[PDB]
RNA sequence: GGAUUUUUGGAGCAUCGACCUGGUAUUGCAGUACCUCCAGGAACGGUGC
């Protein structure tokens, strides 16, 4: 109810996903690692307790060996990602 | 009565005794086989018993088919483009046919994956050196008319018609 | 709030669900459940290093899906 | 409640079934008792060990977490639960 | 009615190659004991057959494809669209004339 | 909704997690994405492992198959109920 | 066969029916853009079929020039016509009428009230050639092209409005280098856009427009189409200026301009042709690009609910009364009755009186419960 | 949360098959609702011919795939 | 609806199935993991490491 929603808001503001709440605070891009070694850089529009994310203007980069592997990347406008494949989420990326 | 997609859709398709998907078309008297592409490659054996097909031709591209039953028919001529339509054919049942010439089995060597053949109850077996010519034509067949091939039969096939 | 309720309110949308084992099915999503089961129609499915086949209907599970790709003309403010 | 494939697997007890493990092992034997969580206890089981080596084990018990598939006999094909 | 239509088409094909109005290949056939009731204007189907020879004379024009080749109808979609627009305008003018005649009758 | 029950008793092919495909008459389902496939046939692709070898698919019929939801990935319709 | 007489008349009748169908389609009013696009596609298909029929009829004139001497001969004739009448003297036991000689092409070139599509164009669909974001020619989809440009530029400092402003230029300085790989995208973004020229106008001649574009590219764009007041003459391939027209004519056959560079007229001719086609498509469809930009601005300026609203657009009564009970009346042609009271009511009716009037028995009260004709005849003969 | 039917396998010498090709044998002394087993006199046999005695082992239910009873049970 | 059995993720060797020769016993009524044994040639294929 309302108390459970307040407890969920407190756990989202003070818990482990608060940096993800930073993606809902200043609309900053976050770096999410996937199980298929595909790093997605982009802000999170909506999140949940199971780390399911809604990303906007995401850039997904990975390493594909054809020799030396190349950094083939793609750009998705809007995307959804399940929390089961999320490995590591970094709030402030380097570049 | 001609064969169409309605007779194939209304036919019974189930599991045969060889643990394969078979559709029964017995008692149809189809003079020509056509429009067989409606099965969507979901069958491995097609029975065509009690039919009036004069020539076994007009077969669409089916890769899942592995057994052909054309027994009790009136097939006098054989088609040539059968290997390009059934690449995974393994069993061929051409019993009770109207094959008279030895050349009618000449496109039958086009199937590379064929191993079982049945040409019983035919006038083409009535001529001399029929099994030797069938062994010399298609060496990939292992069972011809419910009989396994032999090394002496292969030697007699390679020695003859040199 | 859970993200399954936002995905459940989607019908006749041409999305692209990328599965876990290198599979990607692009099609019109016709049904979504609370367990993220996606039932779509007129789908083009491309597996890992394979040719894209076409299916009239498909039913992918929730645990087998890895990521989703929504169209650009899809507001996220009204779905949340 | 109870699932309909779970009820079909519970009705398949007492007959010769064949379960498939996650490592590729196929064990065919008489299913003595089944559980709601796909726990299959089988007697006179024949293991393949994902290499074709069929050995004969007695009173085997495979959990539902590694059970990928379970080949039920065709005699339960006319069950009223499947309709 | 296929045999009567084929006989009418054969009569329209044979009558159109005549060099005169009464010196045709069907006038001598009437005197040659070949019964053809569609030659007289008392039958309604002759009103179709007089159209059919009118089609056969339409197969006798020099732009009909005997000694010339049509280029505007065969290689210009804009000319066909302009002809369709002119036909639609003629149909609208005929409908307006019919409405004016109905208003005058009223 | 009941989208999963609309494709019941039809010839459907379900893709496994290991890459195999089980084609059969899906008679019964549950909340755990289990499947009861009557007269099921499993097809598994084999690697060519050479430069000129082609890719084949070994197909084996099992009959009634009770497939758990942990191995099922996606299911598609292939044929009408016979 | 009468190829000169019957086949040419049949082709002319088919062309006249196609022209009448096109005039009936053009005379009818339109209410929606999708229905108008479907009608234009059906008219383009009918025009292509009429052009194919005219091309087939225009080639049937080789034997006609040899057979005109035999056809024009009035001394010969009716003996061959007598042989044709003897050959047309076949079995007339085929009792079947065929009114579909001219009625079937008339009905094939028409539509139904439930679905406004012709019989050859019954399988055509507007959803198989255009996307939902396009609106059947109302707008152009540029999200994938913007994503490809953002992937090629490798920078996130370019939005959709910046991409539209970069694509709005026709003859200005480019955003990237002409020798880079972005031109490989610029062909592909042209490859849909020229297809939009096939999409937004199916009734226009695409081959004549392509020939005019090729003539403008060969005769004008390759010959200095942009004169100035290095600024006097600019080359699209070499990307370099020229002092005079004589120097440009002398450098047009030069070795670095032919095949001796990475942007010469040998390898980079297709990229320049694709750029010229993209410029012509942007100049021809600038109103559609402005409408797409206005729609993108309206979608960006709206809230969530406004964007969602924009994207969303009895056995007991039959058992108690004695019904469903079979009763046979042999007088009225062995008719059936589903009730005893219904049979008693239909006995004193017009149908039973008409059935009894054929046998000659008068309608009286003595033959009320009479069913068999042999009993009614004896009852009539007894009185 | 129903416990498995491991009452017949209690106090009997069996051999389990863990994930990754591991194999151990011993006497099952108890059972858990999460299929966790306790094995006394447990000997694990790797790919080599040698077998290492463990004494008392506790195996989780998420790794055990099958268990063959070496006794009559 | 997020904590081990289903749904918010462990991501050249061994073995079996075939192909072809020889000799050998069983002639037998049933709803099936596989079925007589020995010797010989193979330039056949599936799974894991």
């Amino acid at each position: 109810p309302e108390e459970l929603q307040k407890r969920e808001e407190e756990e989202f503001n003070t818990g482990p996903l608060s940096v993800l709440t930073q993606s809902v605070k200043n609309n900053t891009q976050v770096l999410i690692n996937c199980r298929n070694n595909k790093k997605l850089l982009g802000r999170v529009k909506a999140f949940d307790r199971h780390c399911n994310m809604v990303l906007e203007n995401v850039k997904e980069m990975w390493t594909e060996v054809p020799s030396k592997p190349v950094n083939k990347d793609r750009y998705i406008s809007k995307m959804f990602l399940r929390g089961d494949s999320v490995i590591v989420v970094l709030r402030n990326p380097l570049i | 009565v001609k064969l169409t997609a309605e007779l194939i859709e209304q036919a019974a398709q189930y599991t045969n005794a060889v643990r394969d998907r078979e559709l029964d078309l017995r008692g149809y008297k189809i003079p020509v086989i056509e429009n067989l592409g409606a099965t969507l490659d979901q069958f491995d054996a097609i029975d065509f018993s009690d039919n009036e097909i004069r020539k076994l031709d007009g077969f669409p591209l089916l890769r899942r088919l592995k057994t052909l039953l054309v027994n009790n028919n009136r097939i006098c001529r054989i088609g040539e483009g059968l290997d390009q339509a059934l690449p995974c054919l393994t069993e061929l049942i051409l019993t009770n046919n109207s094959l008279v010439e030895l050349g009618d089995l000449d496109p039958l060597a086009s199937l590379k994956s064929l191993t079982y053949l049945s040409i019983l109850r035919n006038p083409v077996t009535n001529k001399k050196h029929y099994r030797l010519y069938v062994i010399y034509k298609v060496p990939q067949v292992r069972v011809l008319d419910f009989q396994k091939v032999k090394l002496k039969e292969r030697q007699e096939a390679e020695k003859m018609f040199k | 709030m859970k993200l399954v309720r936002f995905l459940m309110k989607l019908s006749h949308e041409t999305v692209t669900i990328e599965l876990k084992n290198g599979t990607q099915v692009h099609g019109t999503i016709t049904g979504v459940d609370v367990s993220m089961n996606t039932h779509l129609k007129a789908v083009k499915m491309t597996l890992k290093n394979r040719e894209p086949v076409q299916l009239e209907t498909l039913s992918i599970r929730g645990n087998n899906i890895r990521y989703f790709i929504l169209p650009d003309s899809l507001p996220l403010d009204t779905l949340l | 409640s109870i699932g309909v494939p779970i009820k079909v697997l519970h009705e398949a007890e007492g007959h010769i079934v064949t379960c498939e493990t996650n490592t590729g092992e196929v064990y065919r034997g008489k299913l003595i008792e089944a559980e709601d969580n796909m726990n299959c206890q089988m007697s006179n089981i024949t293991v393949t060990y994902r290499d074709g080596r069929v050995a004969q084990l007695e009173q085997v018990y495979i959990r539902g977490s590694k059970i990928r598939f379970l080949i039920l006999p065709d005699m339960l094909k006319n069950a009223p639960m499947l309709k | 009615s296929a045999f009567d239509l084929d006989v009418v088409k054969l009569t329209a094909q044979f009558v159109a190659r005549n060099g005169r109005q009464f010196l045709t290949q069907l006038m001598q056939k009437e005197q040659r004991n070949y019964q053809f009731d569609f030659l007289r204007p008392q039958h309604s189907l002759f009103n179709y057959f007089t159209k059919l020879v009118e089609q056969y004379t339409k197969i006798l024009i020099p732009p009909k494809g005997l000694f010339s080749k049509l280029k505007k109808e065969a290689e210009n979609p804009r000319e066909v669209l302009d002809q369709v627009c002119y036909r639609v305008e003629w149909a609208k003018f005929q409908e307006r004339e019919r409405k004016k005649e109905e208003e005058e009758k009223e | 909704s009941s989208k999963m029950l609309q494709h019941i008793d039809y010839r459907m092919r379900c893709i496994l997690q290991d890459g195999r495909i089980f084609i059969g008459t899906f008679k019964a389902f549950d909340k755990h994405m289990n499947l009861i496939l009557c007269d099921c046939d499993e097809f598994r692709k084999i690697k060519p492992k050479n430069s000129k070898q082609a890719e084949r698919e070994e197909k084996r019929v099992l009959g009634l198959v009770l497939l758990r939801g942990e191995n099922l990935v996606s299911m598609t319709v292939e044929g009408p109920p016979p | 066969m009468e190829t000169i007489l019957e086949q040419q008349r049949r082709y002319h009748e088919e062309k006249e029916r196609l022209m009448d169908v096109m005039a009936k389609e053009m005379l009818t009013k339109k209410s929606t853009l999708r229905d108008q696009i479907n009608s234009d596609h059906r008219t383009r298909a009918m025009q292509d079929r009429y052009m194919e029929v005219s091309g087939n009829l225009r080639d049937l004139y080789d034997d006609k020039d040899g057979l005109r001497k035999e056809e024009l001969n009035a001394i010969s004739g009716p003996n061959e016509f007598a042989e044709f009448y003897n050959r047309l003297k076949q079995i007339k036991e085929f009792h079947r009428k065929h009114p579909n000689e001219i009625c079937v092409p008339m009905s094939v070139e028409f539509e139904e009230l439930l679905k406004a599509r012709e019989n050859p164009s019954e399988e055509a669909q507007n959803l198989v050639e255009f996307t939902d974001e396009e609106g059947y020619g109302r707008y152009l989809d540029l999200h994938d092209c913007y994503l490809k440009y953002i992937n090629l530029k490798a920078s996130e400092k370019l939005d959709y409005i910046t991409y539209l402003s970069i694509f709005d230029q026709l003859f200005d300085i480019p955003k990237e280098r002409k020798n880079a790989e972005y031109k490989r995208y610029l062909e592909m973004l042209l490859e849909y856009l020229q297809d939009y020229t096939d999409r937004v106008k199916p009734l226009q001649d695409q081959n004549e427009l392509f020939g005019k574009i090729q003539a403008e590219f060969e005769k004008k764009w390759e010959n200095g189409t942009f004169p100035g007041w290095e600024e006097r003459a600019q080359r699209l391939f070499s990307t370099k200026g020229k002092s005079l027209e004589s120097l440009d004519t002398s450098l047009f056959a030069k070795n670095p301009k032919s095949k001796g560079t990475k942007r010469d007229t040998e390898r980079n001719k297709d990229i320049a042709f694709l750029e010229a086609q993209i410029y012509e498509y942007v100049e021809i469809l600038g109103e559609q690009r402005h409408l797409t930009h206005e729609n993108v601005q309206r979608k960006q300026a709206r809230t969530g609910e406004e964007r969602e609203e924009e994207e969303e657009e009895p056995y007991w009564l039959y058992k108690l009364h004695g019904l469903n009970i079979n009763y046979n009346c042999e007088i009225c042609g062995n008719y059936t009755y589903r009730g005893p009271k219904a049979f008693q009511r239909h006995f004193a009716e017009w149908r039973h009186a008409h059935g009894m009037r054929c046998l000659g028995i008068p309608n009286t009260a003595h033959f009320a419960n009479v069913t068999q004709i042999e009993d009614a005849v004896s009852l009539w003969a007894k009185l | 949360a129903h416990p498995p039917e491991l009452k017949k396998f209690m106090d009997k010498k069996l051999s389990l098959k863990l994930n990754g090709g591991r194999h151990v044998q011993g006497i099952l002394r108890g059972f858990d609702p999460f299929m966790n087993l306790v094995i006394d006199e447990c000997v694990e046999m790797a790919t080599s011919g040698q077998q290492n005695n463990i004494g008392m082992v506790v195996i989780r239910g998420n790794s055990i795939i099958m268990l063959e009873a070496l006794e009559r049970v």
